[PDB]
């Protein structure tokens, strides 16, 4: 979710790709992630090229978590459900907003909702694409490197823009 | 857009996070690559400060 510039925009939707349009100077991505009946994350990221490399630098602050809730109690399964990211323009800031719901599977079979609210604004002075409403269809697979003993995550993700004819 | 010509091939990715959740401070470093032609991302993340104080899935949208 951090480098949505890697989404596949169908050719007929390429005029709606804010994320690539802000490159190489990049964008600021901010979120509030509200865990139902628990705490929240606030995140601020700068996504930009450093040479030929796409860099995502993030500061994350979490408050109001329950000591024995699903987050600090580590009660969430190591897996991930498919979801859509709903994007709208934010013309007043020459960027975009997004909203979506993540459902984290709890180890008892229940679900921990994480409501996501997102804002992105360009860093540079080049023109950017302000999109019509659409969404990103996202599928993610989490795994472990069997030779890795540090605490780690391996992620494979596929993202495709959709919602416009 | 001009920016999109930057994405027609495989692009290396670096991710760096500093976190503080309920006073539990931690950092994560990630590496991998993306291929927007296919909407495809592959990344590996390491908690560089020791054990991650929150579940990895809760960081996917931030780091991925
Ligand atoms: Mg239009």
């Amino acid at each position: 979710s951090g480098v949505q510039c890697f989404s596949r925009y169908p050719d007929h939707m390429k005029q709606h790709d804010f994320f690539k349009s802000a490159m190489p100077e990049g964008y600021v991505q901010e979120r509030t992630i509200s865990f139902k009946d628990d705490g929240n994350y606030k995140t601020r990221a700068e996504v930009k090229f450093e040479g030929d490399t796409l860099v995502n630098r993030i500061e994350l602050k979490g408050i109001d978590f329950k000591e024995d809730g699903n987050i600090l109690g580590h009660k969430l399964e190591y897996n991930y459900n498919s979801h859509n990211v709903y994007i709208t323009a934010d013309k007043q800031k020459n960027g975009i907003k997004a909203n979506f719901k993540i459902r984290h599977n709890i180890e008892d079979g229940s679900v921990q909702l994480a409501d996501h609210y997102q804002q992105n604004t360009p860093i540079g002075d080049g023109p950017v694409l302000l999109p019509d409403n659409h969404y990103l269809s996202t599928q993610s697979a989490l795994s472990k490197d069997p030779n890795e003993k540090r605490d780690h995550m391996v992620l494979l993700e596929f993202v495709t823009a959709a919602g416009i004819t | 857009s001009k920016g999109e010509e930057l994405f027609t091939g495989v692009v290396p990715i670096l991710v760096e996070l500093d976190g503080d959740v309920n006073g539990h401070k931690f950092s994560v470093s990630g590496e991998g690559e993306g291929d927007a032609t296919y909407g495809k991302l592959t990344l590996k993340f390491i908690c560089t400060t020791g054990k991650l104080p929150v579940p990895w899935p809760t960081l996917v949208t931030t780091l991925g």
